[PDB]
RNA sequence: GUCAAGUAAUUAAGUGCAUGUGGUGGAUGCCUUGGCAGUCAGAGGCGAUGAAAGACGUGAUAGCCUGCGAAAAGCUCCGGGGAGGCGGCAAAUAUCCUUUGAUCCGGAGAUGUCUGAAUGGGGGAACCCACCUACUUUAAGGUAGGUAUUGCAACAUGAAUACAUAGUGUUGCAAGGCGAACGAGGGGAAGUGAAACAUCUCAGUACCCUUAGGAAAAGAAAUCAAUUGAGAUUCCCUCAGUAGCGGCGAGCGAACGGGGAUCAGCCCAUUAAGUUAUGUGUGUUUUAGUGGAACGCUCUGGGAAGUGCGAACGUAGAGGGUGAUAUUCCCGUACACGAAAGGGCACACAUAAUGAUGACGAGUAGGGCGAGGCACGUGAAACCUUGUCUGAAUAUGGGGGGACCAUCCUCCAAGGCUAAAUACUCCUGACUGACCGAUAGUGAACCAGUACCGUGAGGGAAAGGCGAAAAGAACCCCUGUGAGGGGAGUGAAAUAGAUCCUGAAACCGCAUGCAUACAAGCAGUGGGAGCACCUUCGUGGUGUGACUGCGUACCUUUUGUAUAAUGGGUCAGCGACUUAUAUUCAGUAGCGAGGUUAACCGUAUAGGGGAGCCGUAGAGAAAUCGAGUCUUAAUAGGGCG
RNA sequence: GAACCCACUGUCGUUGAAAAGCCAGGGGAUGACUUGUGGAUAGGGGUGAAAGGCUAAUCAAGCCUGGUGAUAGCUGGUUCU
RNA sequence: GCUAAAACUAUGUGCCGAAGCUGCGGAUGUAUACUUUGUAUACGUGGUAGGGGAGCGUUCUGUAAGCCGAUGAAGGUGUGUUGAGAAGCAUGCUGGAGGUAUCAGAAGUGCGAAUGCUGACGUGAGUAACGACAAAACGGGUGAAAAACCCGUUCGCCGAAAGACCAAGGGUUCCAGUCCAACGUUAAUCGGGGCUGGGUGAGUCGACCCCUAAGGCGAGGCCGAAAGGCGUAGUCGAUGGGA
RNA sequence: AUAGCACUCUGCAAACACGAAAGUGGACGUAUAGGGUGUGAUGCCUGCCCGGUGCUGGAAGGUUAAUUGAUGGGGUUAGCG
RNA sequence: UAAGUUCCGACCUGCACGAAUGGCAUAAUGAUGGCGGCGCUGUCUCCAGCAGAGGCUCAGUGAAAUCGAAAUCGCUGUGAAGAUGCAGUGUACCCGCGGCUAGACGGAAAGACCCCGUGAACCUUUACUGCAGCUUGACACUGAACUUUGAUUGAGGUUCUAACUCUGUCCCGUGAUCCGGGACGAGGACCGUGUCUGGUGGGUAGUUUGACUGGGGCGGUCUCCUCCUAAAGAGUAA
RNA sequence: CCACAAGUCGAGCAGGUACGAAAGUAGGUCUUAGUGAUCCGGUGGUUCUGUAUGGAAGGGCCAUCGCUCAACGGAUAAAAG
RNA sequence: GGGAAGCCUACCUCAAGAUAAGAUUUCCCUAGGACUUUAUGUCCUCUAAAGAGCCGUUCGAGACUAGGACGUUGAUAGGUU
């Protein structure tokens, strides 16, 4: 029962080239090398899955601060006012509201100032 | 393999892997590295555990209805057709047939016809048993395969 | 309108990615006039009447292969067969042959150059040189035969030396050489293991030498056993990894008894069984061959054996081929017949020979010394063989029963022959495979032990596939009357067009879309604008990816590697925990205080075969006892149960 | 001191024209001389005006084929989830 | 970059900050109850050497005279889709004859590394080099094409060899016609290249022959487990003697 | 390496070497010859040591091999008990 | 010599000259070692010009070792401890060609030095254990006569021939320096060979020659008892 | 106490004994070092075994002897550079 | 306030790829249709400037390049005088 291995061995050799479509050089043309290439994107993938979510917290502290700033207080302040408030809302929707409608941002500024007084 | 007495080059110096023969399993056209020889493929079956599947096979067979009983089963001449014709109206005609003694005229007019095996008693074994749709055995086997005990 | 400040768009020498279309290369799939392993039945040799292996020649055209040998792809006779043929690569042509019987197949004859045991002498194999006799020619020849050595026999001849002998010659007979494995005999290692190494092991193995047969060897008790029993030799299962041997290490390893296979005894001087030749008779088998059943229509299709419908044969539904998958198209298959002539085997008779220079076993048994073989390494070492020195009795006698003695039992050495059961495969025929399918399987599917390498012994490759059929591309055009291509034509298909099925990857082009010439690093990843095409018009698809957070390959080896520590130029194909036996444990199945057969027989996975093995009792070194036993004076105590 | 036989110095060459050379100089050159042809000595052996030199570009034990798939407490490698 | 700090000491309010904790969705292991389950609760799920458990694919055997297939199999190449994964399924193009469910059974059953083996092809790179520094120039000819071939006129080099012979060794390379793919370190009309046809004439040259050296073999013979060693008579053996 | 020097062995079937043996070289030679060892033209020369190891010649005391086999000690049993 | 670790001559507390493993000299000789001088010069101060052959450009042919993949800068620091690739920071538009060798711990050869493995080979010897060779005695081949002497036996001496030796002469096979047979001559129970046995035996052969260890070697140590190290149970290393 | 092989302490029972009037004490010495496995053999006993049987040889069991095996868990009877 | 061969200037050469790409002088180009993607928009027709380069003769410039001079309205090179 003498087994020839061509037709599996080849099936696999170009699942992984297909997958390592679009990299430079010989990480989409040789085995050897587009297969590192494809296991360091997906060690890539499983680290920025966990890093994504702090960058756009990042980035929605970053535009309430400068919302409260243009009402009158800084971001910490804010946050202050606001849980005392007993306001709830996040801080992913806080920032839209602050990106897209200015009115808005003032009532809860003023709210939160109002707690904070 | 032919050939590969001596050493292919030096263990030194060369700058090539160290090579001993060149019918290196490693090698094409080298040796096999686990070569084969006959094998006897033979298996110990208990004489109890033999007896008792033949009687569980044909208890089985008795139960889903693929063991039919005759009181007589024979052919006047060595004859293909008035055997297919018996099988016909018997409604066996893909059938393992068993018999006391195999006449002469029977194993003729059975040797051409697809799906058809005639058996004496004594020859019945469990994959023939199994393989044909239907077992066709007459009275007189059947007391012979009882006094076998299955 | 001018100036100023600010800020878009616009380039690709080249490059990246994606897609499309190619080139190179020959993977993959499918295939096979080739290999591998067996079963059954035969056969087991060829050679001086010149072998194995070769050289040279032989054809209308003749290079190689095959055949053959100056009578040269062949001659004669007999038998078979009945429409074609002049061997293959390898077409084509010419001469031809053939129903007055060709080619072809089988049997028997004829011829059969040179070398090679080579044998008239020599020699660097395929060459050089001869002698004698008979016949024939007239010129410097031809035809036929003879001329090796050794051994044996007969005859003749014949020294020192008188008889003789040695020696010499002639005639007749025989031998030599080659080749698979198995047999018998003469010599005989080391690597390795002992975790070193010398005893020991490896192992009487590898190798060298001599020499048979279809088998060989052995064989009819101076043998075992130990209720006085068995009854020649050989092979298998068990006894048993037991008893023993062993730097008591590593290891080596029986026998008795039991179960099977096969069975057989006969002779030593008027001489047996048996064996071998020859001749005759009978039987059987083998080497060519003959006949041999039964299918149509329809659809798809280049082509039907495939679809649909309905028939026929079957003692034939094995297999192969035919334009795709056929019981009924072809070859065959079951079955029924068949031999001028030759060969093999069996039986019977007849004649030779042989058995058979041998008539009961003396330089023998036994002993001292040194070695070898026995499972047994000097050991308490019996028994067998003998290099050396010795040396009986001879049936009122002698050998053995593992130091030795006595008693008992058993056998008769120093003379022979003998089938079967057993071992093997260079070969012949038939059949088979949970064996390979061109890097596999033989080194070799193909002009392979070739090409090539080496002074030589020796080593040793690569290389399969057009199409069903060559129908292998007439003719036109470019070009050098080249190569190559574009048309035309053939074909189902020509991107099947000649190193031609399929046509992967590395690697190399061309075309289109986007990005890219102020910006520093394992080349990605998470975000993300713009552009191009598509569109179910979007909270959509495809390609690209300005700008931006993070981010020093993989394997191995290590306390620890981005490490400037190892390995990898890349792709494709191959490449490493197996097989047999024994043993222990787990799972599962049968049977259960029982379970199970081995060899072997067996128209054979069945059914027989109970010898043997494991379990059912332990204690003790052992004799012995035994639910107990050992220790001890102890019934105490204690150890194993 | 030419031929012939050697090989003291230097540059070049070192993937060479060459697996030991070219060029410029150098030594012997009637002798213990050089050389052709054909022979003899064979591996623990041969041969050696002696360097462990040479014995077919191989020498503190030639080459080939066998034991043989020697052994390696060492290094490397060991394939799907 | 920072000086009544963005430094130091003390005190207080907030906030940022991890794969820790919480929220929402999903998978899996163990236990406890449901007195079948595949439903709830609780507690777990980083891992080298290792140990245990469960599977995917590949070749072959039976199931299979079955099922799929020229209305197009295997193989190749794209696209879509499914699962936790090894992987599966469908379909466009190419291809042109095989493939094979289910459940069992056997293994030449999975490659990136071993300075692994075989073939193909890259980088270096159109880079080094084109083999004695005796040396070339022009006119004409042929030719598709002339630095290299032919003819002619000049120039230069060797001349104790770079000329003329023999032996050894090689084996057709010799001569003529014809061709230029490969071979020739470039081109080639040329060639020691391909193809076709020719060519080697002996009493005196050489070999053969007669003769012997070193040495070889060796009837008998001597010696040795065998194979074999040596050797007498002889017989070969030129590098020497013989018209 | 060498001419020269010295020591030593060898009486011929020489010592010595090759070989398993037969046989062969030494040598168709014969101590003015042949082998081994050291020194190294020539000039002048070459001192002391025999305790050690070796070699040569003595000696017949001690020790010691095979071989030979005197004695002593056991095993067995006719018999006596 | 301006300046002399070399050279030449001399001195003698010669680490550690010395007489055939020769001592001290010695004419001639040596591609032999050391030192000095004349002449001469690109050896040099210090290089310049020129000639030929490459280099460079064009046309034709067309290699090599290496190579995980590359979008392949400097500095300071960090870090498997000497960074193109990490951190901070500086500089830098894209791509050739002629040169160059500071780095890529550049290429080349599984380090030859060092250590390890219960590895190898060859050589040496008063390492161990065998064997060849040489040698001793006993028995055998091996016999006959006289004699003398030692503590029944042993030993010795002198003759002889008939076993045996002759690489001595003659004859024959025989055309023959082998061999065989015959006849002599000289030897002779010696020599020599077989079995056993003591001695000798690097001629030859197989092997052995420890470990710990701030590398290895040298030195020290290796088993047992007591105290401390030993951190108030036991145990605990150099 | 301890990987194993080993090592250490021990009340109490039986027999025989010594010293004490007796209750009693004594299975070496105040204790902890003064040591060597297995194999192979020697010696004294023994109601074991005994290759046909009776014996015997040999073996077993109990007691005891022979290692500076000191590289002291000791690779060989036997080994330097 | 003074105060050094030291620092910044000053002297020589290079320098706007100084992407912050700077400044000054002078010179050149001013035409019509169609359409939809109404825009430095896409196809037509007509125009080809100022200059730069190819090529040639060359150099006190040069590996190739680059740089300088000249090309008949001419002394750029060779020749001639
Ligand atoms: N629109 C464009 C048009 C352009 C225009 N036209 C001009 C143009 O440009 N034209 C180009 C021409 C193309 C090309 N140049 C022509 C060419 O090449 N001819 C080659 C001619 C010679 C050829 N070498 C011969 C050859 O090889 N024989 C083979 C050979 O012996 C052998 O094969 C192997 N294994 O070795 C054998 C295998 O058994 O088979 C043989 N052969 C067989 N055949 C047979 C068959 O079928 N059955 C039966 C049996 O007879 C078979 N054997």
């Amino acid at each position: 029962a003498r087994v020839k291995r061509g037709v599996v061995a080849h099936r696999r050799h170009k699942k992984i080239l297909a997958r390592a479509k679009g990299y430079y050089g010989a990480r989409s043309r040789v085995y050897r090398v587009a297969f590192q290439a494809v296991i360091k994107a997906g060690q890539y993938a499983y680290r920025d899955r966990r890093q994504k979510k702090r960058q756009f917290r990042a980035l929605w502290i970053a535009r309430i601060n400068a919302g409260a700033r243009q009402n009158g207080l800084s971001y910490s302040r804010m946050i202050d006012g606001l849980k005392k408030a007993q306001v709830i809302i996040d801080r992913r929707v806080l920032a839209d509201i602050a990106m897209h409608d200015a009115v808005a941002f003032a009532a809860l500024a003023e709210k939160a100032k109002g707690a904070l007084a | 393999v032919s050939g590969g007495g001596k050493k292919p080059f030096r263990q030194k110096g060369t700058g090539r892997a160290r090579a001993g023969s060149i019918r290196s399993p490693i090698w094409v056209g080298g040796g096999k590295t686990f070569a084969a020889r006959p094998q006897d493929w033979s298996q110990k079956v208990n004489r109890k555990m033999y007896r008792g599947a033949m009687q569980c096979i044909l208890a089985e067979l008795v139960r889903q209805d693929r063991l039919v009983l005759v009181e007589e089963f024979a052919v006047a001449a060595p004859k293909t057709k008035e055997l297919l014709a018996k099988l016909n109206d018997l409604n066996a005609a893909r059938a393992l047939i068993v018999t006391d003694a195999v006449d002469e005229n029977l194993y003729l007019a059975a040797r051409n016809l697809p799906h058809v095996d005639v058996v004496d008693a004594t020859a019945i074994d469990p994959v023939s048993l199994i393989a044909f749709d239907k077992v066709v055995m007459s009275v007189a086997a059947a007391k012979k395969i009882e006094v076998e005990l299955g």
